[PDB]
């Protein structure tokens, strides 16, 4: 039971990691920078997650 | 520039990201220029979107 709790817990907490981007929430990045410069940060976030 | 903003880029024409050519320019000041300004050509400075 501890390996499933610790596995699911790490699985959720990795969403809070930024993975090299400006912020972990997609609304702050999509609501500020333009879409062509922003798509690079989205590809780095998808690859990390 | 492809995928870059600007006054004429946003409000008139923006180059697509698939553009493979060279940006080639030539000086027309000895032909297209007129005394007191050339009113033949136009441009749209403002637009609602």
């Amino acid at each position: 039971v501890n390996q499933n709790a610790q596995a699911l817990n790490t699985l959720v907490k990795q969403l809070s990691s930024n993975f090299g981007a400006i912020s972990s929430v997609l609304n702050d990045i999509l609501s500020r920078l333009d879409p062509p410069e922003a798509e690079v940060q989205i590809d780095r976030l998808i690859t990390g997650r | 520039a492809p995928g870059q903003t600007g006054n004429i880029a946003d409000y008139n024409y923006k180059l697509p990201d698939d553009f493979t050519g060279c940006v080639i320019a030539w000086n027309s000041n000895n032909l297209d220029s007129k005394v007191g300004g050339n009113y033949n050509y136009l441009y749209r400075l403002f637009r609602k979107s």
